[PDB]
């Protein structure tokens, strides 16, 4: 369906040039992959650690069909930026359902709604939003090295697209360029991590490899080595792509210079895919007895990737001052909890690992969600402050700095509070889903005798703690340096508003201001549900942490 | 409908009206105020009800309610003897608290009366969970909020505050809860009824009792973890800082009872000359150091570390009368740590603006109602008979006496420098030449609701410090089942 | 000054020079002899001595229901 | 205290309240009162479907179970030899 | 005055026989068995539920 | 002997002091057993209680005899103060002995 998709989309798109169109084109691909959902949750009625599927080159698990679904919905929900206009008008008179379903309003739409902004005259933006799809959903089906590598290119060389396609931002060229340059690099590791096991093992299957490293697994003349040595070559170049430390320079520059809607899906969409390939790879390679394998196990560059991005997301953090540039380093500081939960390879940290990685989409999709909301909300106010004239990409990236949200909370304290439950999700404040998510990080970790690791953890949780109150500081304990606009409410700056019926006769006509232009409805209903799923995980968490505990003992069955 | 899940939803059904009612009526903030107001008291109406009800000698937990919908997470509530006092002193506290800053806060009295109210029901769910990772959740929960309102509405250090509140509580939470998550893999469950009845090894106990001391000691505060309490305690509004010593100080203690003595005996007993130690210490340096200090509410926030150092020494003494003596303490200092601060952060620092002790002097002259309530709250923190103070003390050091000595006699020197904090802190505000010359304006005396906020506080310590048995007849029995240890011919009976 | 206004105050420049002197004291400390010597004696040796005598004595005494002819050593 | 669909009937609730504290609109105009009984309707019928999942994940769990205590015992058994 | 008064009226009398509100306050307090009932039940449960987790936790790879 | 009153029916502990034969799963008869055991340790120790006040109105009543008549008063309470102590059911549930040791 997924590719179905992308065709008949290409074909559409060949034909026309109106840029008009790039809002209906980004509709459809939420129609069509609400159809890639249905057709994956149809898949779901049977229990087997895996089907080869298509001459043995991909399988099917169901744990790869949860996170299909899953990326299909992270991606429904990252497509409504593009999809509806960030601002709307409302007026009680127009709020019944007689209202909204058989009669039309009319008012100069343009200038309020950014009819014409960039982020809505991208024609192929959706369709390249699509590849990337395609390639995170081919990655987790992979059963073969040549696949393996194909598919990673194809997720791969869509984001370097998509942080390019804003072509008259120099920021967002230049960010291209980082991510494909130091991109490339990576996935030269990717290619000689598979030749290496291909040239050693004679065969690009996963399962033989596995049965390989089974039988290799006893307790002399073709002493199996190569295994583990390219399988740490082979993980390098995914450390890299998820911006685990040392591999992680590149994020900090490529997150802040790219537009933050493009982030939003950019800094999301790749983690997932990586870490559920990853979490397969790791089980079926994991030595059971203690002989001279396990001592050059490629897990190490995990646990050492986790505890580096454990202290360089929090250290590094403390200092910044741009919005983008902090979120990159607190997303390296979740990937090194995500990271000890796939080292452990423990049925405990398996299920922590799957939950941490669904919970910390969702938070992150928030954060990203309420940043472009304010970001939108500004339009009715003005400043003078001097740092804010001197920010390069203003409408592709409008909230930069800290700053910015200085007494946010006195213009939009619910939508404050919103920032401030994620944030304190962020650090892992109980009852949020964030809390709980470290939790069984923690558990898992300590049930496997990694204490060492589980205290680093900890202190590091505490570093952390600083920015994420830095933020909540600008938000709450100061007054604003923004100002409403004097312009939009002046006793006589009103513009005006038709309502008709069905007929497109007249009904009524009404005088409005600034103070009738409102957040639109698909981005606040977003961020209410999401922050609400935080709030209260308490008493919504039984089927979801089931799912995992379920999906677990399928893998782990013996 | 248990009682219990009652107690948690009145304050959110108030935070619930209190952010809607605009829709309904440009609202008065006089009307808020009031809804708050009311909440609380139907809290603390409920609370009396449930203590009616409730039985002194029963080693079932009471008023709890079957949920059978077992999940992942689930919130149990349930109430005994070591509980109820706790629960009702966070519910007369907090109209107190509410009163104490009725027309101090001006500004964003929305936010400071949903944060007040949300505080409440987490308090309360604290001392009312019947799980240690449901304690560990309560007790954690309650930092957002406390960093928000100190922000919100602190003094002009209140940045510095309420970081140092937030990453000390959370810094030594989290080595709580690697103890706590240990737990609850050897066991599976972290339910107090099948927790309590497991025998963890003596090395495992001893690893455990350092993750749980480490946050109770920052939680108490000890001497050298205090810094949080000097900033957070005299940086935050009235309300708040009644919250946070009258309330949040008793969640390490209340935590003692419920987390270390019935699981972690062996650990207690072979650790308690370092318990000690740093006990002994806290109450010298602590006393010491509030006779030096200039800052009115510091001096007072101060006075909560030496006394915190007291009731933490009676906990660990594995005696009836300690472990009677430190809740009754801990009772105690509530009530007149709340009124010293009204004294304090209220009276003072709404007439002049300043907490500076310098600036003044002889306020007896004008002002002697304050006075007369001050000396009252100045012999209550000395330890005076007829106060619920002395009986806390003398309990709390007794055990502390006999269980080891030497720290008995170090704790007992803080009879003299309790009362000599608190008595020359009494003279340089109260008596100590003419009224201030600093002054220009004169002063008025207490208000009708200044004076009523403190004849409450004055009333619950004599009239406990009189009969102390309304609180002791309810602990004999539950507290009798955390002491460890047996007699020759008594033990193993046939 | 505050939110809520208070009565006029002589507020002496002196005095708040002292009292802002106090809040900002910590800044400036520093390690030196004097300031090692002090924060070893207050923070590890009168600790550790009094954890000596402690745990030296735990069990030393019961003075319950003691006698002639009984002592009050207890080890 | 935990409903499926009261719970999830109240989230529904709760969503369109702070939905509209979002956007600063009022929380009751009476043109807008349908939503209420939409979000909160939406919400039940999310918890209805909820139901379903956890009837079938604790039929699964409970398999599960019995398949472990299964491979334990035939295992033991071996070892009696 | 009306603590002279509420603690004379709220006497057992001569006799050992409790007052009329004294037998309401005893009443509505029962719990005969019902705390030792709902706590037996909510252990045993808890008891089984920690024991179902100890086997999927600890299952062979 | 004073008739056993309504009150002291309903707290009657319907099992011995003790912790063996108990089957720490059941709940019922393990709660039982604690409160067994203090309940014991309390009774007791309300024994000194009312030795204590016997002695102090024979104390009284004998005045400087106090030292020749109120002997027998005096060393009951003795024995009660040397052995009477609530001290939990904390040890003994955790620890079993055996006098055939
Ligand atoms: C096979 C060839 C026979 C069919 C091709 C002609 C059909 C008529 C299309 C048309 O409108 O002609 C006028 C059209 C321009 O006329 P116009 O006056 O400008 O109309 C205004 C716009 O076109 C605006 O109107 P439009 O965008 O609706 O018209 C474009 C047209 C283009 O769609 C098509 O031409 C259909 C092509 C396959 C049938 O329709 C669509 O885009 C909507 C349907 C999309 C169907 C996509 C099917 C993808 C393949 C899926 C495979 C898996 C299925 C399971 O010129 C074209 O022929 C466009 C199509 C390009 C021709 C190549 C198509 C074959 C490509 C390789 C085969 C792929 C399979
Ligand atoms: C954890 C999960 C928990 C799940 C349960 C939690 C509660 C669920 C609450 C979500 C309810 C959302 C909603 O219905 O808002 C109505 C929303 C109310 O917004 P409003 O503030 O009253 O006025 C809109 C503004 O004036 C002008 O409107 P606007 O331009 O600002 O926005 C246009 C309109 C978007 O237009 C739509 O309604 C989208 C329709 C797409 C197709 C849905 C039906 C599929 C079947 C078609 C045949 O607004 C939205 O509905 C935004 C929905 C965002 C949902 C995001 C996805 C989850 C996050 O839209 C309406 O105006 C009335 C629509 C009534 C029918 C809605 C479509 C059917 C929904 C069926 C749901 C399943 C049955
Ligand atoms: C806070 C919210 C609580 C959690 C929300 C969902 C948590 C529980 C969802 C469990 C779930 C959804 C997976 C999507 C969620 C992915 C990640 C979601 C984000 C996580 C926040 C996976 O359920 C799968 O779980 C796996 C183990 O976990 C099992 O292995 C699978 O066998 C099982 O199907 C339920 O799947 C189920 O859906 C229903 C359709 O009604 C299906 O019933 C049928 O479907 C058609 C025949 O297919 C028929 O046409 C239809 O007539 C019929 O009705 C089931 O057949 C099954 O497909
Ligand atoms: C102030 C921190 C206290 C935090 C509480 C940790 C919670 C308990 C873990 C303490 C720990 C390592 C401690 C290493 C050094 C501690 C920190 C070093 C200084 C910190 C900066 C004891 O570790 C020892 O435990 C002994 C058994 O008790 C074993 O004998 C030893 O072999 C083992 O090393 C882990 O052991 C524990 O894991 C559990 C399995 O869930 C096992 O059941 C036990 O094995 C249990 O004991
Ligand atoms: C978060 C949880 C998401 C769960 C989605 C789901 O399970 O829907 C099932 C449904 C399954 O539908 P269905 O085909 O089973 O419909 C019911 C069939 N009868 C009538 C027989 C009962 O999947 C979809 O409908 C796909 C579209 C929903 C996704 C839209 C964007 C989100
Ligand atoms: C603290 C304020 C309480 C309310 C203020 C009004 C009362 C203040 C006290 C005034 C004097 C009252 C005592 C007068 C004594 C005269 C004899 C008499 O009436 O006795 C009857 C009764 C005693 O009757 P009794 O002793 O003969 O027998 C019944 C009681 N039982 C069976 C339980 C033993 O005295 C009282 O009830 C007075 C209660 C006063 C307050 C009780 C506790 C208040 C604090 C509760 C919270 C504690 C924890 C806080 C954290
Ligand atoms: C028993 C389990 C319970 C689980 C949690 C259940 C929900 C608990 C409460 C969570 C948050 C609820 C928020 C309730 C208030 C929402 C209504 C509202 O809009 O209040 C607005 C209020 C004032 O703003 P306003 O009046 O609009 O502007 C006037 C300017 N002149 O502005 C405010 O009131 C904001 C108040 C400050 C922020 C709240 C205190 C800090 C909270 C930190 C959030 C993250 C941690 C969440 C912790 C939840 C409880 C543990
Ligand atoms: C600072 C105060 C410190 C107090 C410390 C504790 C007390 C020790 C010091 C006082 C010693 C004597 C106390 C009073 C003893 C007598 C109390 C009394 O009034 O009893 C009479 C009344 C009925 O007698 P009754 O108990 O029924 O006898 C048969 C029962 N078998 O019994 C009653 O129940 C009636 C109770 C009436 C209310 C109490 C009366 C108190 C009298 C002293 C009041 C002092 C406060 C004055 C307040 C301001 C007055 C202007
Ligand atoms: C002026 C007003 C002054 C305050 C008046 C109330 C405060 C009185 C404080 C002491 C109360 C003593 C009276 C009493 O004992 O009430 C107990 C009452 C009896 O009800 P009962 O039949 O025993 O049912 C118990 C089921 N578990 O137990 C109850 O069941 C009462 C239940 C109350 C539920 C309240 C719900 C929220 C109200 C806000």
């Amino acid at each position: 369906m997924i590719m179905i998709s992308i065709l008949s989309l290409l074909l559409s798109t060949s034909v026309t040039l109106r840029r008009d169109m790039s809002i209906l084109f980004n509709r459809i691909s939420i129609i069509a992959l609400a159809y890639c959902i249905l057709h994956d949750t149809m898949s779901l009625s049977f229990i087997s650690k895996g089907i080869g599927l298509h001459g043995g080159l991909l399988h099917i698990t169901n744990l790869t069909q949860i996170f299909h679904i899953f990326i299909f919905i992270i991606s429904i929900l990252i497509l409504q930026l593009t999809s509806f206009y960030p601002r709307k008008v409302w007026i009680p008179e127009y709020s019944s359902l007689k209202d909204i379903f058989f009669n039309k309003i009319l008012y100069y739409r343009t200038k309020i709604i950014n009819k014409m902004g960039e982020h809505m005259k991208i024609i192929e933006y959706p369709l390249i939003l699509l590849f990337v799809i395609s390639g995170a959903v081919f990655l987790i089906s992979t059963n073969d090295l040549v696949s393996i590598f194909l598919s990673i290119e194809l997720q791969s060389y869509g984001l370097y697209l998509l942080s390019t396609i804003y072509r008259n931002s120099e920021l967002s060229t230049t960010g291209g360029l980082i991510y494909f340059l130091l991109g490339g690099l990576s996935s030269c590791f990717i290619l000689l991590g598979t030749s290496l096991l291909y040239v050693n093992s004679g065969t690009t299957s996963l399962d033989g490899l596995y049965i390989l490293n089974s039988i290799s697994d006893v307790n002399s003349w073709y002493k199996p080595y190569y295994l583990n040595f390219s399988l740490l070559i082979f993980s390098i170049g995914f450390l890299f792509k998820v911006s685990a430390a040392p591999f992680h320079f590149w994020s900090p520059d490529v997150y802040d210079a790219i537009p933050t809607i493009v982030t939003t899906f950019v800094a999301i969409i790749a983690k997932i895919s990586i870490f559920i390939f990853l979490l397969e790879l790791v089980y079926y390679t994991n030595s059971n007895a203690n002989s001279y394998l396990s001592e050059f196990s490629w897990t190490y560059a995990l646990l050492i990737s986790s505890l580096l991005s454990l202290i360089i997301g929090t250290v590094v953090g403390l200092t910044q001052f741009r919005i983008k540039r902090l979120l990159a380093y607190s997303t390296i500081s979740h990937v090194g909890f995500i990271l000890l939960a796939l080292s452990v390879s423990s049925i405990e940290s398996t299920q922590a690992f799957i939950f941490y990685l669904i919970q910390y989409s969702i938070s992150n999709l928030n954060a990203f969600f309420i940043l472009i909301t304010i970001g939108f909300s500004l339009y009715g106010y003005v400043t003078n402050n001097k740092e804010y004239k001197s920010l390069l990409d203003k409408n592709n990236s409008p909230i930069q700095l800290i700053s910015q949200l200085k007494g946010y909370f006195y213009i939009n304290p619910l939508l404050s509070l919103s920032l401030a439950i994620t944030i304190f999700s962020f650090v892992g404040v109980p009852p949020l889903v964030g809390f709980f998510a470290k939790q069984m990080v923690l558990s898992a970790a300590l049930d496997n005798g990694y204490i060492f690791l589980s205290l680093i953890a900890i202190i590091t949780s505490v570093i952390g703690a600083v920015y994420y109150l830095n933020v909540i500081k600008e938000i709450f304990f100061y007054s604003p340096e923004h100002e409403v606009n004097p312009v939009l409410n002046e006793s006589d700056s009103n513009f005006s508003l038709r309502i008709l019926n069905e007929k497109n006769v007249l009904i009524r006509s009404v005088l409005l201001k600034g103070r009738n232009i409102f957040i639109s409805s698909p981005f606040s209903i977003t961020i209410s549900i999401i922050t609400n799923v935080i709030l209260l995980f308490i008493f919504m968490n039984k089927e979801w942490l089931s799912m995992g505990t379920i999906l677990v003992q399928i893998l782990f069955s013996a | 409908m248990s009682l219990l899940y009652v107690l948690l939803i009145i304050p959110i059904i108030g935070i619930f009206l209190i952010s809607t009612i605009d829709s309904f009526y440009f609202f008065n903030v006089s009307y808020y105020k009031k809804i708050a107001l009311i909440t609380t008291i139907l809290n603390l109406i409920v609370s009396l009800i449930i203590y009616i009800l409730f039985d002194f000698s029963n080693n079932q937990f009471q008023f709890i309610q079957e949920n059978l919908d077992l999940s992942f997470y689930d919130i149990y509530l349930g109430v005994d003897g070591v509980s109820i006092y706790f629960v009702l002193l966070t519910t007369i506290i907090m109209p107190i608290a509410l009163v104490s800053n009725w027309n101090s806060i001006t500004n964003n009295i929305k936010s400071y009366l949903i944060i007040m109210l949300l505080l409440e029901t987490l308090l309360l769910a604290v001392f009312l969970v019947l799980d240690v990772l449901l304690f560990y959740i309560f007790f954690e929960s309650i930092l957002p909020p406390l960093f928000i309102l100190i922000g919100l509405f602190g003094s002009s250090n209140k940045v510095r505050a309420s970081f140092y509140i937030f990453l000390y509580t959370l810094l030594g939470s989290l080595f709580l809860l690697l103890s706590i998550l240990t737990m609850s893999s050897i066991v599976g469950t972290t339910y107090f009824d099948v927790l309590l009845k497991s025998s963890f090894e003596y090395t495992t106990q001893l690893f455990l009792f350092f993750g749980i001391f480490i946050a109770f000691a920052v939680k108490t505060p000890v001497w050298g973890l205090n810094s949080w309490l000097l900033r957070a305690h005299v940086e935050s509004p009235l309300g708040g800082s009644i919250v946070l010593a009258a309330i949040v100080l008793k969640l390490s203690l209340y935590g003692v009872f419920r987390l270390i003595l019935p699981i972690l005996p062996q650990a207690s007993l072979n650790l308690t000359y370092i318990v000690y130690a740093i006990g002994a210490i806290t109450v010298l340096y602590a006393s010491f150091s509030t006779l030096r200090t200039v800052d009115v509410k510091e001096l007072i926030a101060y006075s909560s570390v030496a006394h915190a150092a007291i009731y933490l020494m009676g906990v660990f003494s594995n005696t009836i009368q300690g472990l009677e003596g430190a809740i009754l303490l801990g009772l105690a200092h509530g009530f007149v740590s709340s009124g010293l601060f009204i004294c304090a952060g209220g009276i003072l620092y709404d007439r002049t603006g300043t907490r500076l002790i310098y600036f003044f002097r002889g306020l007896t002259q004008i002002m002697p109602l304050f006075s007369l309530f001050f000396f009252i709250l100045c012999l209550g923190n000395a330890g005076t008979p007829l106060t619920l103070n002395f009986v806390g003390e003398f309990m709390s050091l007794y055990g502390t006496l006999e269980r080891l000595p030497i720290a008995g006699m170090l704790a007992s020197t803080s009879i003299i420098f309790s009362a000599a904090y608190s008595i020359y802190m009494y003279n340089r505000i109260a008596f100590g030449g003419s009224v201030s010359l600093y002054f220009i304006d004169c002063f008025r005396d207490l208000t009708k609701r200044e004076f009523f906020i403190l004849f409450t506080l004055v009333s619950f310590t004599v009239i406990l410090g009189i009969y102390p048995s309304f609180v002791l007849d309810g602990l004999h029995y539950n507290i009798s089942s955390v002491v460890y240890g047996i007699e020759p011919n008594a033990s193993y009976l046939t | 000054m505050a939110g809520l206004q208070h009565y006029k105050i002589a507020m002496d420049p002196a005095l708040v020079r002292l009292g802002s002197m106090i809040s900002n004291r910590y800044k400036y400390f520093r390690w030196t002899k004097r300031t090692a010597l002090v924060s070893f004696m207050y923070v590890v040796v009168v600790p550790s001595t009094i954890g000596y005598l402690a745990y030296k004595t735990d069990g030393l005494w019961d003075l319950r229901a003691k006698r002639r002819g009984d002592l009050i050593s207890e080890r | 205290m935990v409903n499926r669909i009261l719970f999830w009937t109240g989230f529904g609730l709760a969503v369109r309240f702070w939905q509209l504290g979002i956007e600063m609109r009022p929380f009751f105009n009476r043109k807008s009162l349908w939503a209420y009984p939409l979000f909160g309707g939406v919400g039940a019928s999310f918890g209805y479907w909820l139901q379903s999942i956890d009837e079938k994940q604790t039929k699964m769990l409970e398999e599960r179970k019995q398949a472990i205590l299964e491979k334990r015992a035939r295992r033991a058994q071996r070892q009696a030899e | 005055a009306s603590s002279f008064v509420i603690y004379n009226i709220s006497r057992p009398g001569p006799n050992g026989e409790p007052s009329s509100l004294h037998k309401w306050f005893s009443k509505i307090s029962d719990y005969k068995d019902e705390w030792e009932t709902r706590n037996t039940l909510m252990a045993a449960a808890l008891e089984q539920a920690a024991h179902d987790k100890h086997l999927l936790l600890t299952a062979e790879r | 002997p004073t008739p056993e009153s309504e009150a002291f029916l309903a707290k009657k502990p319907q099992v011995p002091p003790t912790f063996d034969g108990v089957d720490y799963e059941d709940n019922k008869r393990l709660k039982q057993a604690q409160d067994a055991i203090i309940r014991e340790q309390w009774v007791q120790v309300m024994m000194g209680r009312l030795v204590r006040e016997e002695l102090s109105k024979c104390y009284y009543r004998e005045g400087v005899n106090h030292l020749e008549k109120c002997g027998k008063l005096r060393e009951r309470y003795l024995q009660l103060l040397a052995n009477a102590k609530v001290k939990g059911y904390l040890f003994e549930q955790q620890n079993y002995w055996s006098k055939e040791n």
